[PDB]
């Protein structure tokens, strides 16, 4: 009931899901062979949300893995918990798009996406009660940034009533790994703003900063980044698959977080994250953990939240708690930094509680914040895009595969507009 | 077991196809020798006629 | 319980029958003495009751040198003493001499031997005949034997493996006359006629086998391999068997057009076949390559009518169909309009055998194709031109007039050749 | 299931293909006879048993090198009918090799190429090696490129041309055929890498400490560069790059497709291990103006793009930290319309070392392919040298007598002038 099905495409999305389902399997006590081995009875009563049942008591992932190249999926199948995924859901191409949005969205992806759409519709129809869809993708890769939003569009006209969330990795100017990142980020954002019910921005540079400074570990890795992303993702639905004092689904979050339909790009935070040396130091308490949550330094993004005012905030507390000083601390935080809170929305913080804490931790917080500081990533991406496009640099692939500069101009105008009205309400006064 | 059977059959076929190459390593050496023998016969013909 | 009778007449016919008989004996395991070193042999051999095997072959010649060589060779104890018919005077490349003067006194003994051999068989599939067309005695004796057999037995199938002269390479100077006469004789009397010219095989040996100074033995061995590939289906178990009677059900649309040309694959030196996989696709591409054709003709100059092709080894029917699909997709090969499908396929499990001291090696996959196409009119046209060039001045006509042949015999052969060419032209046009 | 076909034409092309083929065999563990005592599929094909037939073709009209190869220790490795050998050498005449005697060989070459390509199913593209200062090599390479461009069409082709040194030359008529081949390949080659000999001589003298170098050392360095370029297709890495993922990141405009390569580190075993060979110092040595294999000064022009591949146990945060320092450096400046110009690739496999060679092994290596606007100097000096002899129509009769028209040089001169004007127009800021 009210279950959701996983769809991942591209190398980044596949490697995110690889750690996500390892985390969820460890959370539910499922062995890598799909056999339940948990200790608490509750570990199975809503295990159906992310797993389908097969004969023999075995549990199968409801995840569809799709890519234009088979290397990443062939590599992850050999990794831990990789045998869980159904081979039928794996769909791969034989050519590749070469980080080109035009190739990944016009020539190869349109022809290839038929089979993955077939498996998606089959899985969605098989579900008892459809709640929504979740996608994980990176905006720095052209092929992924193409077919991810393409599948978003063609799932959108088909299921207009269901909810959808995307976890988008945008290319930051600090850590750059591809030079055509502005182009494909532009083309991906232009389509994502139109159809994304929810989008959650994630920055690898901010991941690097937090792993450098919070955990104080010498050698960070993509595995640690994936673990953080997976924990954050699971915190979004924690109260959905285990009981809490306040049941608050993704659509609860949608109702309470988005004031106007086009403002659906949010920032994620998780707590606690303590260094091994200071893990035995910290005095795990609700006030300290929530103040650690609202620090600008806990975010996984580059937009300094103290450079703007939060439109709204949402906190998902996880563990066995009571609500009293939770509420009073929410009130204290809203009163103390009232300058950083836009005034025409009184009580602009939602609180929810899930009774079971995370595995390995007695108390945790997942924070989602809609703030007026997010304009910065869009502004820098647009600046790079216009600097690289004013001289028509590397535009020749995009022109040679059926797409023209008029679409680029429309996209640039669209996100310039979007930034305009998204900043507009920051200065609005009652 | 099926993969093992197919791999073993293929591998035996490989050891069998180590073979209409070595044969005319030998045979092509023989053909070059026979062309040289024709040249030697031409030389003998020229010497005897002279 | 199936048998076939082989006829070898002429010097080339005897030299190729000998070559095919070493290969058959080696394949069946029969020692040169005919004994058993230690029941599929029943197709080619017959049991005498205890011990040796008697091949179902007959040899004919009016020149006794080759017969004496065979009777003094290592195979003296194999053949029956009184089935190697040898005359006294050679026809000396004269078709009339062998058709009207001295072949008539020998054809009676030949028919006696043929009926004596046929009385033993109970499931006689048919007759194969080998004869050089560029020789007067061979052509005359073959024509007379076909004439007598067609009335003695009637509907029994006969297949003729004729070795036509090369377009420009020739040994004699009067061979066009007897070639045209024999073709006229056999057109209405041979059910299947395979072209086996020597220049194409020379080029094949030079290119693939890398043989620069060849002899007749290699040519005869290649012909023997082709015959073995054709006849292995009758004596070896296969997933898809084809009989001799199942040939001009599929290869001969009209009774007049019964001349076809053969090819074999992989006809390659034993130097670059281990170092490649010998995939069915590449072997059937090599077989269909125009340069690999065993007859000196260009298939690109005419349409294809039919192709009956046999695989031997561990081939897969799925792979065969996949290769046929690629061949059909290929644009350089086009079939006639009234033939949507023209491929007949046969499958046999027995791999080809290798002769010690030979050129070919042992392989696990082989294919032999027999194609009837409309491009064969070129050899008939050039033979007609060569015949006319000498018939304009009535050159060498007295040598045939003085042997009992009438003057008008050449005119009817010329008219038959013209009618045959017109028939090919009429068949080759689309509807 | 990915394949690439290599073409080697000319004496230098054959001598460098041999060198790259010892290195590939050693890296894949293939014996000189070929017998092994599945990543090889990129460069080799399963010939059934033991050995692996390289996906390479050799062409030459002078049979000495072909006979040497067929009589060397690698006689059993190469197929004989792909080592096409003629009878008469072109004697450094471009017209002889392009109009007179190469036409009877190009048909067999195309037949061999078709036979080799029919086996491949995931053909990535073609690489070609040819000495530009040789008539037969230049003519055959030009003819093969023109034929392949219409035979296959959109298949990628990369040419590793060895341009003559600014002042060091072996022949006296090489500028003519160099300009002719450049004119031919400008509209026919997708990527062209400069590999002049004087820069490699300087590298060997300064770093390898060799006072008497030969062609074998240059060929070994070129082979190492090729292996560094192509290791991504056959070795697992945290960030893979394909052949098709090159001229979205190195070629802004179709006309500008000439670039230069650099490699690091280059040091002998006698003093290699006295220093750590850190990622920062190796990437600084690679960017040093004295460490290119092309004799050009990058300080005389702007940088357009750089795609660099690291092999070893690199850390992406270390890569980003080094790139940040390079960007901070003032002596290296990028063009105005390029905010980010760095592309990074990561591979886990360390470079292999050949016994008896000059280079010592490294657990850390970097190879950069850079396109910059400073390459106009070599074109200008080649144009000046060509004009000096074309003023008096010197050596023109030797080409006129081989079927070549008189006006063929004028259009090549105009194309060179237009290309230089295009570089000048691109190099100015907005
Ligand atoms: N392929 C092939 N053809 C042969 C061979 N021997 C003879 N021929 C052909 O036969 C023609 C001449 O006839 P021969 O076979 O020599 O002798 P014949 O057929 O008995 O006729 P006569 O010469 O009159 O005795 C030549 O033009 C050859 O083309 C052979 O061993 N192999
Ligand atoms: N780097 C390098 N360049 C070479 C080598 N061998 C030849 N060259 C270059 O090739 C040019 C001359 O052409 P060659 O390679 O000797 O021979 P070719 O290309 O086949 O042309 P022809 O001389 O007409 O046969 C010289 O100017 C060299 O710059 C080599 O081993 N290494
Ligand atoms: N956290 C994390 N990020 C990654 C990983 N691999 C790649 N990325 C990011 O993804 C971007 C490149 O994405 P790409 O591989 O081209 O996506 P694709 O084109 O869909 O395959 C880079 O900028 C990286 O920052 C990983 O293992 N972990
Ligand atoms: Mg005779
Ligand atoms: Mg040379």
């Amino acid at each position: 009931m009210r279950e959701i099905v996983h769809i991942q495409g591209g190398q980044c999305g596949n490697q995110i899901g690889a750690k996500f389902w390892e985390v969820i399997s460890d959370e539910h006590g499922i062995d890598p062979t799909g056999t339940y081995h948990g200790d608490s009875d509750l570990q199975l009563e809503r295990i159906n949300v992310y797993y389908n049942e097969a004969t023999g008591g075995r549990y199968v992932p409801r995840a569809i893995l799709m890519d234009l190249e088979p290397g990443t999926m062939d590599s992850v199948r050999a990794g831990p918990f990789g045998q869980l995924f159904r081979p039928d859901n794996f769909v791969f191409g034989q050519t590749g798009a070469g980080n080109n949005w035009a190739k990944g969205h016009y020539t190869e992806g349109a022809e290839l996406i038929d089979s993955v759409l077939d498996v998606v519709r089959k899985e969605a129809e098989g579900c008892d009660c459809l709640q929504g869809f979740q996608i994980t993708h990176s905006l720095g890769g052209g092929t992924g940034s193409g077919m991810g939003t393409l599948l978003i569009s063609k799932v959108r006209e088909e299921y207009p009533d269901r909810i959808m969330e995307t976890f988008s990795v945008v290319p930051s100017p600090k850590v750059s790994d591809t030079v055509v990142e502005p182009y494909n980020a532009t083309l991906s954002v232009h389509q994502l703003v139109e159809n994304a019910d929810e989008c959650m921005v994630i920055d690898n540079e901010a991941l690097y900063d937090i792993c450098f400074r919070t955990l104080k570990l010498t050698t960070p890795t993509y595995g640690d980044l994936n673990h953080l992303v997976s924990a954050a993702m699971s915190g979004v639905t924690c109260c959905l698959r285990f009981p809490g004092q306040l049941n608050s689904d993704l659509r609860k979050l949608a109702v309470n977080l988005i004031p106007f339909p086009r403002l659906h790009f949010f920032m994620i935070g998780f707590a606690p994250l303590t260094s091994r040396g200071s893990q035995q130091y910290r005095a795990l308490t609700v006030p300290e953990l929530t103040q650690q949550m609202f620090d600008a330094k806990n975010m996984m993004c580059a937009a300094d939240p103290r450079h703007g005012r939060y439109l709204t905030a949402s906190a998902l507390f996880r563990g066995r708690m009571s609500t009293k000083e939770v509420d009073e601390q929410m009130l204290n935080v809203q009163n103390k930094n009232s300058s950083y809170f836009v005034e025409w929305i009184p009580n602009n913080i939602k609180s929810s509680i899930c009774d079971i804490p995370p595995k390995g931790l007695k108390m945790a917080v997942t924070f989602v914040g809609n703030s007026t500081a997010i304009q910065e990533m869009f502004k820098r991406v647009a600046e790079q895009f216009t600097a690289m496009f004013r001289r028509k640099a590397f535009l020749h692939w995009y022109t040679g595969e059926g797409m023209d500069e008029m679409e680029f101009t429309e996209a640039e105008s669209n996100m310039n507009d979007l930034v305009s009205e998204y900043q507009q309400y920051q200065d609005a006064t009652a | 077991h099926k993969a093992l059977k197919k791999k073993s059959d293929q591998k035996k076929l490989l050891d069998e196809i180590f073979e209409a190459n070595q044969n005319a390593i030998l045979v092509k050496q023989k053909r070059v020798q026979e062309e040289k023998v024709e040249e030697e016969k031409i030389v003998k013909y020229n010497l005897e006629k002279a | 319980m199936r048998e076939v009778i082989s006829i070898h007449v002429g010097q080339g016919g005897i030299q190729v029958g000998n070559a095919c008989w070493e290969l058959f004996c080696l394949e069946h395991g029969i020692q040169p003495d005919g004994q058993m070193p230690s029941d599929a042999f029943n197709t080619f051999f017959s049991e005498t009751g205890a011990g040796k095997h008697v091949p179902r072959a007959v040899f004919l010649d009016l020149e006794p040198t080759v017969i004496d060589e065979v009777r003094t060779g290592t195979y003296r104890q194999l053949f029956h003493p009184e089935q190697l018919i040898s005359g006294k005077e050679d026809a000396a490349n004269n078709f009339a001499r062998g058709h009207y003067t001295i072949g008539k006194e020998i054809v009676d003994l030949c028919l006696d031997r043929i009926r004596k051999l046929a009385d033993n068989c109970t499931g006689l599939q048919g007759f194969l005949v080998f004869n050089s067309v560029g020789g007067g005695t061979g052509s005359g004796l073959g024509s007379l034997l076909l004439e007598r057999l067609s009335v003695d037995y009637g509907k029994k199938s006969k297949l003729g493996f004729t070795i036509y002269p090369s377009p420009q390479v020739s040994t004699a100077v009067v061979e066009p006359y007897n070639s045209i006469l024999s073709t006229h004789s056999l057109l209405e009397h041979t059910d299947v006629a395979v072209m086996l010219d020597n220049e194409a095989i020379y080029d094949i040996c030079r290119r693939n086998l890398d043989i620069e100074r060849p002899t007749y033995t290699n040519l005869n061995r290649l012909i023997a391999q082709v015959i073995s590939s054709l006849t292995a289906s009758l004596r070896f178990d296969g997933a898809l068997n084809v009989d001799i009677t199942e040939f001009q059900t599929n290869l001969v649309p009209y009774p007049r057009i019964h001349f076809m040309l053969s090819s074999y694959a992989p006809i390659i030196s034993a130097e670059k076949a281990y170092h490649e996989q010998l995939s069915v696709a590449e072997i059937t591409n090599s077989a269909f390559e125009p340069a690999n054709m065993m007859a000196k003709c260009d298939p690109r100059h005419g349409k294809y009518m039919a192709c009956s092709m046999m695989y031997r080894g561990d081939v897969v029917p799925k792979d065969v169909n996949a290769s046929i699909a690629t061949i059909k997709t290929k644009r350089t090969i086009q079939f006639v309009d009234w033939c949507p499908t023209g491929f007949k396929v046969g499958i046999n499990y027995q791999p080809p055998t290798v002769v010690p001291g030979g050129d070919l090696a042992k392989v696990m996959r082989a294919v032999c194709m027999i194609s009837n196409s409309t491009a064969i009119a070129e050899v008939f046209s050039r033979l007609d031109h060569k015949f006319d060039l000498m018939y304009a001045k009535r050159a060498f006509v007295h040598w045939y007039v003085g042997e009992g042949m009438e003057e008008g015999e050449f005119s009817e052969a010329r008219e038959d050749l013209a009618a045959l060419e017109k028939d090919y032209e009429e068949v080759g046009i689309e509807t």
